RNA sequence: CUAAGAAAUUCACGGCGGGCUUGAUGUCCGCGUCUACCUGGUUCACUGCCGUGUAGGCAG
C-alpha cells in the first residue's frame, strides 16, 4: 500500500511536468483543490494575493482524498477486526495518511 | 567506501546514442560500470584540480526507449542499425550488429572533499555541471544544454553536517525533484537469500538469474506468483579468470605502462525502486573495488537497506 | 618510433539527432511550439518494375504474375494541410583535444605527434577547416533530400554561452552552393569561434534550426533504418522511419556525415564537389573508394611519413589528414 | 570452438570414443590405450597425440587486436588493470539450451 | 560497354496526399471550411455469390451456407446528406533536373546517360510530355471512381511560389475528355508552366483543388488499406479506408499513378486508351502487360540499345524513355 | 579513463470489386442524512481630478 501511495507520487511527477497551462479554466472544479499536488504555472491574472487561488498551500485535504481512496480500497466489515492485523489495517492507513501528509507538507510551497 | 561529506544531483542528464546492450546476455538499460567508470573519468579530469573524491553513483532513469522493432509479430525483437562506410573493395562492408538506446538519467555522487571547506558551494557545482557535459558515458554523447537547463542548476546538498531533522528534510529536499523516476539498487542479500532458499531442487548458481525474467507459476491443480518488484538480471562485476600479464608480455594493449587482464562477465540482479522506498540516499552507491587475489573485478551497492 | 598499433580518436563536431515539425511561413520566428511531424502509416500495392532476367522472360508468366502484385505497407511523414515550412534544430559541440588520442600504444609516435598537430596549429589556424566546417552549416546539406525542390530553405545558427545566444547569424541557404566555398561578412566571425573553440581549450554549443519551405502537404524524408527480414511476406517490407519523441527525425551519424563534406583534394576531379573525409574515402553514392592504396594519397600513408618519416606532405591535402583527426575513427590494422 | 578447423570428418570420427569410455579422457595425455588401440607403432600415435594436444593448445599468454575492447578498472586508490572481456559461445547456448527448451516444443504446448 | 549494376532516379514529379471533404454546388467558390468526409463504420451481411467447382456443391451445403452467417463490419464514406460536391485537393510540385541519376556506379555510364537526356532536351523540349501530363489534370482522372456517374467534374489549379496565386485555371473535366489529348490556349500555358520545371527554369508549386458533384448523401471512394482479414472472433474487418487528422484521403501513389498515363504508343493498340508509363508498362485491371520483353518496345530495352547500342528509338516513343525516368525507380541488376 | 574509441540505409509502387443481420422480453420491494458557525480577504498595497510631469481641496 506504501508502495501504490509511490506510484501515487510517481503519477503526480508525471503530470508535474507536461502542464504548461495551469490556472482556472472549463474543468477546473474539483482540479481547483485537486491542483495541489499537481501545482501548475503561476498564474499572471493573480494579485498580491494570490496565494489563495492559485497559489493554494493547503495540502490537508489530500489527506481527505488519501482517505477516500482507503475507505474504497476495500470494504472494511464490521467483524473483520477480531485480530491483531484488522484494525491494523486501519494502522497502516493512518500510517499512509501520515507519509502524504508528510509528502504534501510543502506541496504547493 | 564511505557516506559522503555531500551530494550532488544533476536533474536531466539528458544523453543520447547510449549502448544497450552492455553484456552478452541482456539488452535494456546499460551498465551500472560505465557509470562508475564516468565519475572515475569526471574525478580524473576535476577533482586533481579542485580536490574532492567520487565513489558511489546514483541511477534515476527518468524515460529508457530503444530502437528495436518486432519483426512481423513475432515473440520476439531486433535491432535497428547503422551504416557502416564502404569497404576497401567497395561492395558492402561487414556489417555488425549492436544495440543502440536513447535514454535519460540524473547522478547523484559521494564527495570526500573541499566542496564547501575551502572552495565555495555553487562555485564548484556549477563548474563540474559545466565540464561533465564534454565526455561520453555509455559509448554515447550527452545531449546538451536546451529548454532541459531551465531546472538544471543545482545545490550541492550536504549530507554528513546538520540536524536531524535537517538531515531527513535535505535528503527528502533532493527527493522532491526526483519523483517520475525509478532508481537501480542491487539485491546482494536477495540473490544470496533467494538462491539458497530456493536450492530444494539443485544447488546451481548461474540458474538464479536465468529463472526470474519470466512468469514463474505453479499453477492451480489461474493465480499468477507473488512478483517483488521487477526481477532483472544486471551485470554485476567481471571475473578475471587468467592471472595477470605485462604491456611486454602481452602486446596490443591500450598505454603500454598498465597491466592485462582477460575477464569475463558476472550476472546479479538489480531491482527498480521508486526513490521514496529507501532508508536514505546514501545507501544506493554503487562503488568500484578489485579484488586481485580472486578474479573478482566487482562492483557493488553496500547497505541497499 | 612505430606505428601504435591500438590507436584511435574520438568525435569533435558531434551533433544530435534533429527533430523535426512544421508551420507556415512568415509565423517562422515563433517556432517553439510547433506540432512534431510523426511517422504515420499507408500501404502500397505494387507491380513488376524490376530488371528481370535475360533470358527468363516468358511473356505469358510475365502476364500470370503482374496479377498477383506483391503487398508492402510503407510509412511516410507528410506535413499538415496547414503547414508549409519544415523546422530541423539539432545541437552541436566541439570536444576539444584535437590530436590528442583517446587510446595509443607508443609513446614515441604519440610523442612526434604531438609536436605534429602542435606546429600545424602554431603554423597556421584552422580557418580553411573553420570555413569548410562552416559551409555545412551555413548552407543546409544536413536536411539531405529536403534540400532539393525547396523554394526557400534558411538557416539560423545561434551560439551560446549562457542558456542565452551569444552571437546569432541568419542565412539564406540556397545562395551559397553544396559545391563552392567562398568567404562572407556573416561568416568569418562564425568561423573564428568555431576555430578558436575548435583547439584545445573546452567546448563550445552551438544550437542549428534550419527552415526548409518544402511546400504544402508534401512529404519530408526522415532517415529510415535497416532491419533483418521479418517472418511474414505480406508484412516483410515496412520501411520503418526513425522517431525520437513520437516525432521523425534524422540519424545522429547522418547529420554529422553532412558536416564532414570537406574535402576537394581527392586526386579524382574537382566535379563532384566535395565528399565525406573518410579514411580511404570512399562515397555511398558513387560506388567505389577514391583514394586506393596504389596511389599515396590514402591517409594511413599520409600520417606515417607526417609523422614516422617526418616527409610533410603539401599543404593542399594536408587538410585532409586534420580532418579525419576531427572525424576520428580506430586506427591500426 | 571454431578456431579455423575445417575438416569436421576428421573431428566427426572421433568423439563417439569417449560417450560411454574414457577415450575423450586421452585428449591431453596418458596415451597408453591411446598407443595400444592404434595397432600401429609409436610414429603414427605420435601424430595422432600431437594432433590431440594441439587441439587444446594453452600458452598461458594470449595476444590481442585493436578491436578487443579493452577497457581499464580502477584498483581501490591504486593503478589499472585493464580488461578485454570476450563472448562465452558455449555458455550463451547454454542459455539457448534452456530457453529453447522452455519457449516452444514442451513448455508452450 | 557494360551498364551500370546500381542506378536509380529521383522522381521528378512529385504530389502530396489528397484529403477530401464534402459541400454543396455553387456555394464551392467559398470551400475553405467545408468539414472533411469522416470514414464511418457499418455491418454488412454476406451471402454466396461465388463460384463453386462442384467437389462438395450437395443438396445441404447451398442451403446451409446460405443460413450459416458471414456477417461482416466494412468501413464507408459517404457525404453528409445535405452535400452533393465531393473536393479532393492535393499539392503537386515538380522538381526538374529530370535525367541526372541519384545513385550510379559506374562514372562512364551515367556522363553519356546525362548526354543522352541533354541531346534529347535540346533535340526537342519536354513540350509534348509536359502537354501529356497537364491532360490528366485537366481531365481529372486522378477521381479514380469519384468521376465515374459524375454530373459535372471541375478542376481548380493555382499557382504558388510564396503565400498567393499567379495564375488560375478552370478546367471543365467533362467538356474536355479523358480519350483524345487535344490542345487548349489556356490548357498550353499549364504545360509550359510543367516544361519549365521539368528543364530547371524555376521551381513549380501546384494546388489541385477538384469539385466533383456526385449526388444528396451518396457514397464517394477513397483509399483502401492492405485488409486484414484475420482469425475473427466471427466477424471482423474486411475492408478499411484511408484517413488522415479526421478525414478520408487518397494515397498520393495513386494519384501520381493516375497523372503519369501517358504512353499510347504501345504496339497492341493505340485508340483503345492510354495507360500508365512503366516498365512493362502494365495494367493491374486489364491484368495483362502491354509491351511485353519479347517484343523490343519495352523501356529496358529501349535503355540500353539507345545508351549502349546508340540506336535511335524513333521518336514516336522516346518519349516513352523520358516518362519513365521522370517516374523514377530502381534500375540495374 | 565507460563492451570506450568510428560510421549516409537507399531508390519507386492502384488494394479492389460485391452484400437482408434479423425475431422476441415485467427491473423488482423499503428507507431520518442530521448538529455547529462574523468573510469588515485587498471579490485589483483601490477610486474622478489643478501643468499632456507624482506636485491637491475628492462621493475619499
Amino acid at each position: 500500500v506504501a508502495q501504490i501511495c509511490d506510484e501515487a507520487l510517481q503519477y503526480a511527477a508525471r503530470l508535474r511536468e507536461l502542464e504548461p497551462g495551469w490556472s482556472a479554466t472549463p474543468g477546473c472544479q474539483l482540479h481547483d483543490a485537486e491542483q495541489l499536488w499537481l501545482d501548475p504555472l503561476r498564474a499572471q491574472t493573480d494579485e498580491t494575493f494570490l496565494q489563495r487561488r492559485l497559489r493554494g498551500d493547503w495540502p490537508a485535504e489530500v489527506g481527505n482524498r488519501f482517505a477516500n481512496w482507503l475507505n474504497r480500497a476495500v470494504s472494511s466489515d464490521s467483524q473483520i477486526l477480531g485480530s491483531p492485523e484488522a484494525a491494523q489495517w486501519s494502522q497502516e492507513l493512518s500510517k499512509e495518511l501520515t507519509m502524504f501528509k508528510e509528502i504534501l507538507e510543502d506541496e504547493r510551497d | 567506501v564511505t557516506d559522503p561529506e555531500a551530494l550532488l544531483l544533476l536533474p536531466r542528464l539528458s544523453i543520447q546514442n547510449a549502448n544497450a546492450i552492455s553484456s552478452p546476455l541482456t539488452w535494456g538499460f546499460p551498465s551500472p560500470g560505465a557509470f562508475t567508470g564516468f565519475v572515475h573519468a569526471l574525478q580524473r579530469r576535476v577533482g586533481i584540480s579542485l580536490d574532492i573524491e567520487l565513489d558511489g553513483v546514483g541511477i534515476v532513469c527518468h524515460r529508457f526507449e530503444a530502437q528495436i522493432s518486432q519483426p512481423a509479430g513475432k515473440r520476439t525483437k531486433v535491432f535497428n542499425l547503422t551504416r557502416n562506410p564502404l569497404n576497401r573493395d567497395g561492395s558492402t562492408a561487414a556489417i555488425v550488429e549492436e544495440g543502440r538506446a536513447h535514454l535519460e538519467v540524473s547522478l547523484l555522487l559521494g564527495v570526500h572533499g573541499d566542496g564547501l571547506d575551502d572552495h565555495p558551494a555553487q562555485e564548484i557545482a556549477r563548474q563540474v555541471q559545466e565540464q561533465a557535459g564534454a565526455m561520453r558515458l555509455a559509448g554515447g554523447s550527452i545531449l546538451p544544454w536546451c529548454n532541459e537547463r531551465f531546472p538544471a542548476p543545482n545545490a550541492e546538498l550536504l549530507m554528513l553536517g546538520g540536524s536531524d531533522e535537517q538531515r531527513r528534510k535535505n535528503q527528502r529536499r533532493l527527493t522532491r525533484r526526483l519523483l517520475p523516476g525509478f532508481a537501480l539498487v542491487s539485491r546482494e542479500a536477495l540473490l544470496q537469500q533467494h538462491l539458497e532458499t530456493l536450492r530444494t531442487t539443485l544447488p546451481e548458481a548461474t540458474t538464479l538469474d536465468a529463472l526470474l525474467d519470466l512468469c514463474r507459476i505453479n499453477f492451480e491443480p489461474w493465480q499468477v506468483r507473488d512478483k517483488p518488484g521487477w526481477l532483472v538480471p544486471i551485470p554485476a562485476g567481471y571475473n578475471a579468470l587468467s592471472p595477470l600479464y605485462l604491456p611486454g608480455e602481452v602486446r596490443n594493449a591500450r598505454d603500454r605502462e598498465t597491466p592485462l587482464r582477460f575477464v569475463e562477465n558476472l550476472f546479479g540482479l538489480g531491482e527498480w525502486l521508486s526513490p521514496h522506498r529507501v532508508a536514505a540516499l546514501s545507501d544506493l552507491l554503487w562503488y568500484h573495488h578489485a579484488e586481485p587475489d580472486k578474479g573478482l573485478y566487482r562492483w557493488s551497492t553496500p547497505r541497499f537497506v | 618510433l612505430s606505428t601504435a598499433s591500438v590507436l584511435a580518436f574520438e568525435r569533435k563536431l558531434d551533433p544530435s539527432d534533429a527533430l523535426m515539425s512544421a508551420g507556415a511561413w512568415a509565423q517562422r520566428d515563433a517556432s517553439q511550439e510547433w506540432p512534431a511531424v510523426t511517422v504515420r502509416e499507408k500501404s502500397v500495392r505494387g507491380t513488376i518494375s524490376n530488371r528481370l532476367k535475360t533470358k527468363d522472360r516468358d511473356p505469358a508468366k510475365l502476364d500470370a504474375s503482374i496479377q498477383s502484385p506483391n503487398l508492402q505497407t510503407v510509412d511516410v511523414a507528410n506535413l499538415p494541410s496547414d503547414a508549409d515550412t519544415l523546422k530541423v534544430r539539432f545541437t552541436l559541440r566541439v570536444l576539444g583535444g584535437a590530436g590528442t588520442p583517446s587510446a595509443c600504444n607508443d609513446a614515441a609516435y604519440r610523442d612526434k605527434l604531438l609536436q605534429t598537430v602542435a606546429t600545424y596549429v602554431n603554423d597556421q589556424g584552422f580557418a580553411e577547416l573553420a570555413r569548410r566546417y562552416a559551409h555545412n552549416l551555413a548552407n543546409a546539406r544536413f536536411l539531405w533530400r529536403n534540400r532539393v525542390g525547396a523554394e526557400a530553405v534558411e538557416v539560423r545558427i545561434n551560439h551560446i554561452r549562457q542558456g542565452e545566444v551569444a552571437r546569432a547569424w541568419r542565412f539564406d541557404a540556397l545562395a551559397i552552393g553544396l559545391r563552392d566555398f567562398k568567404a562572407d561578412a556573416e561568416l568569418d566571425a562564425l568561423a573564428e569561434l568555431i576555430a578558436s573553440g575548435l583547439s584545445g581549450s573546452g567546448h563550445v554549443l552551438l544550437e542549428v534550426v534550419a527552415f526548409a519551405r518544402i511546400g504544402d502537404g508534401q512529404e519530408v524524408f526522415p532517415s529510415q533504418e535497416l532491419i533483418l527480414d521479418k517472418g511474414d511476406k505480406k508484412g516483410q517490407k515496412s520501411k520503418t522511419l526513425y522517431s525520437v519523441r513520437d516525432a521523425a527525425a534524422i540519424h545522429s551519424q547522418k547529420i554529422g556525415n553532412a558536416l564532414r563534406t570537406i574535402d576537394t583534394w581527392y586526386p579524382d576531379e574537382d566535379g563532384l564537389g566535395p565528399i565525406a573525409v573518410e579514411p580511404y574515402g570512399s562515397v555511398t553514392s558513387q560506388g567505389k573508394a577514391y583514394r586506393q592504396p596504389k596511389q599515396k594519397l590514402d591517409f594511413y600513408t599520409l600520417l606515417d611519413n607526417w609523422v614516422l618519416r617526418d616527409e610533410a606532405p603539401a599543404v593542399e591535402q594536408q587538410h585532409y589528414v586534420i580532418a579525419n583527426l576531427i572525424r576520428g575513427g580506430v586506427f591500426g590494422e | 570452438v571454431v578456431g579455423n578447423a575445417a575438416a569436421l570428418d576428421v573431428f566427426k570420427f572421433l568423439s563417439l570414443q569417449y560417450q560411454g569410455k574414457n577415450l575423450l579422457n586421452w585428449l591431453t595425455e596418458d596415451s597408453a590405450e591411446a598407443l595400444q588401440a592404434l595397432s600401429d607403432n609409436a610414429e603414427q600415435a605420435r601424430e595422432w597425440r600431437q594432433a590431440f594436444i594441439g587441439i587444446t593448445t594453452v600458452k598461458g599468454a594470449p595476444a590481442s587486436h585493436s578491436l578487443a575492447k579493452q577497457l581499464y578498472f580502477p584498483l581501490p586508490g591504486s593503478g589499472y588493470h585493464l580488461l578485454a572481456p570476450l563472448f562465452p559461445t558455449s555458455l550463451v547456448h547454454h542459455v539457448h539450451a534452456l530457453l529453447r527448451e522452455a519457449r516452444f516444443g514442451d513448455a508452450a504446448k
